């Protein structure tokens, strides 16, 4: 099947915009740490999560 | 003043909603159009073959008419 791969990877590439705005690299992040969470969510992201989920 | 990330939900995006529903086709109604197209198909086709018979006999008549050939 060719279509369901490319149908979701458009949406999946939008998902790494959340990762880039919350941490340095695209995929792997040193974000979850023994001290909880390394860095707080920026002001732009919290409005984007609701916009994505809709 | 402290400024942090604010919470917003508004519509909650609707948690698990069905989008798949029956459209256009019902069941019995599709067979009325399906087999209905077949019955219309044969009746239209066979009338042309009867019109072909008008040409057919007339074509073979040319051979009988031509004896100097």
């Amino acid at each position: 099947a060719m279509t369901p791969f490319f149908w979701m990877f458009e949406e999946r590439e939008k998902m790494f915009e959340f990762y880039e705005r919350v941490s340095g690299a695209r995929m792997h992040a040193a974000y979850v740490r023994p001290g909880g969470v390394h860095q707080d969510l920026p002001l732009g992201l919290m409005d984007d999560i609701y916009e994505f989920s809709k | 003043x402290x400024x942090x990330x604010x919470x917003x939900x508004x519509x909650x995006x609707x948690x698990x909603x069905x989008x798949x529903x029956x459209x256009x086709x019902x069941g019995y109604s599709m067979f009325a159009v399906g087999i209905g197209a077949l019955l219309f198909g044969y009746w239209s086709m066979m009338k042309w073959n009867r019109e072909r018979r008008r040409l057919q006999i007339e074509d073979f008549e040319a051979r009988i008419a031509l004896m100097p050939l």
